[PDB]
């Protein structure tokens, strides 16, 4: 009660004192202000010129209290906006807070973990700055254990989300053998028990996935796919929704990266995922769906076999917008790398009149990509002399009077190719 | 043919920092 709601003068009288103890009780001050719940003073705090102090405090081996202080501190200072996080590494906390993770006391080192993560967290460059003053190793170590259950929960929440900052952002993506050495820590996480650690896990490799193709090999050649896969069936939507954005991630590479997604059976999850209440995890499935049906006639074929093709049909038919037009964007790459075979069973599934019910959306892009899919279902149909009864189940349903209309249309591609269509398969 | 993550999209919308409220 004696360091509750110090003015920040107090607080400068008791750090600029010659007394040990009289700065310890000052710096526990700066920490409930700084932990409140709302509008901490992080700038009135900064321009008191605390924060070397703070750093100094940090290195004093003798006094482990006024270390956990001043950490706590220093990491809610580091939490605020990328300026005030500036401000942290500005005074040289960095290797501070890294000396300070071997600390004998577990609070402590725990407290240097946050910061660490916090200053991470800000971008690419106070990423890479972190690695470079050597993190990765201690933080690591803290992780070597025969067991991870005998570890503190919170203490290895935190240790895993300090992890995944380090694995997150590009413009760059972390450093190639930084990635080497937190992958098999992060792979031995993914398999860990508590809820918290799987979703930050997940996200992690969801972070590592989002790239070129050499980025989601190193990630798929440690064999993480079938945890993945396993993830994507939790019942916690926290885990569901970065485990299915590295999967998402990972399909987006090459056909064979994408067949282990397939062989680890993901494709089973999807009936669920296509129909699944949060409309976020429904686009996402799509967009899935989309850079599947994007692969080889063997890889649609599977998508086919899973029964996956009335659930693309559903989306087509009624979902979220967004979710739509990931549907006909599946359907496109579908109808364009598709056999003749595969084609039709899409028309009899159904795909077309929710096709043509599109057509009369505002959104130029989504009307291209019907209008092209449309495009290939035709010409699978000219190689069976069926162009007629396509002709007439498009008239049927009201296609005919959207696409005549589409003549008229701001886009050039599109009055063009819907010109195309009236005038070769109408008309 | 394969599209990526649109470049004008967040990563997911997880917290980038934490500030500690409570011990």
């Amino acid at each position: 009660q004696g360091t509750v709601n110090w003015s920040v003068e107090d607080i400068v009288k008791g750090i600029n004192s010659n007394n040990l103890e009289s700065q310890l009780q000052a710096t526990q001050a700066a920490r409930k202000l700084l932990s409140r719940e709302k509008q901490p003073p992080i700038d009135n705090i900064i321009r008191a010129g605390l924060i070397p102090k703070f750093v100094s405090f940090l290195g004093k081996t003798d006094c482990s209290p006024i270390q956990f202080e001043s950490a706590w501190a220093l990491t809610n200072i580091a939490s605020g906006t990328s300026e005030q996080t500036k401000a942290v590494v500005d005074g040289g906390a960095i290797p501070a807070f890294i000396s300070l993770l071997a600390s004998p006391h577990a609070h402590i080192s725990e407290q240097a973990v946050w910061a660490l993560g916090n200053i991470a967290g800000d971008g690419s460059a106070f990423r890479d700055l972190v690695i470079k003053h050597g993190a990765i190793d201690p933080l690591l170590a803290l992780l070597a254990v025969p067991d991870l259950s005998t570890l503190a929960c919170g203490y290895l929440r935190n240790l895993t989300w300090t992890l995944s900052n380090l694995c997150r952002n590009k413009n760059p993506a972390p450093p190639l053998d930084a990635v080497e050495q937190i992958l098999p820590t992060l792979v031995r996480l993914l398999h860990h028990n508590d809820p918290e650690v799987l979703a930050d896990s997940c996200w992690a490799i969801s972070y590592l996935t989002d790239g070129p193709n050499e980025r989601i090999e190193m990630v798929v050649k440690k064999g993480v796919v079938p945890q993945l896969v396993k993830l994507l069936g939790a019942t916690e939507l926290p885990i569901v929704t970065p485990a299915l954005r590295a999967i998402g991630n990972i399909v987006t590479g090459t056909d064979e990266q994408t067949q282990k997604v397939i062989d680890a059976g993901a494709l089973a999850v999807f009936p669920s995922l296509l129909t699944n209440p949060k409309t976020n995890i429904q686009k996402e499935a799509t967009w899935t769906m989309s850079n599947i049906t994007a692969g080889r006639q063997d890889q649609i074929q599977q998508v086919v076999n899973h029964g996956l093709v009335p659930f693309l049909v559903g989306v087509l038919s009624k979902a979220d917008f967004k979710t739509q037009k990931e549907a006909a964007w599946a359907i496109t790459n579908y109808t364009s790398g598709g056999t003749v075979e595969q084609i039709v069973y899409l028309v009899h599934c159904g795909i077309i009149e929710p096709l043509m019910n599109l057509l009369s959306a505002k959104d130029t892009k989504i009307i291209q990509v019907i209008l092209d899919a449309i495009s290939n279902i035709f010409q699978a149909a000219e190689k069976l002399g069926e162009t007629e009864k396509l002709s007439i189940m498009i008239e049927e349903c009201g296609g005919l009077d959207k696409i005549e209309a589409l003549q008229r249309h701001e886009n050039e591609s599109v009055y063009k190719a819907s010109l195309n269509l009236i005038e070769k398969y109408f008309s | 043919m394969s599209r990526r993550r649109h470049s004008y999209e967040n990563d997911g919308g997880q917290p980038h920092k934490r500030r500690k409220t409570s011990d």
